[PDB]
C-alpha cells in the first residue's frame, strides 16, 4: 500500500 | 478499523 | 483532527 | 508524529 487512511 |  | 492522511 | 491526523 503506501498511503494511509481511513476509509 | 482499514486504509494502508 | 480525527481522519488520517497522509497528505 | 504530525501532514494528516
Ligand atoms: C479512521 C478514522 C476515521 C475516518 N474517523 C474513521 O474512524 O471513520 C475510520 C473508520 O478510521
Ligand atoms: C504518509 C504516507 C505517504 C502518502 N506515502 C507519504 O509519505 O507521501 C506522506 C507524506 O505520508
Amino acid at each position: 500500500x503506501x498511503n494511509x487512511x481511513y476509509x | 478499523x482499514k486504509x494502508x
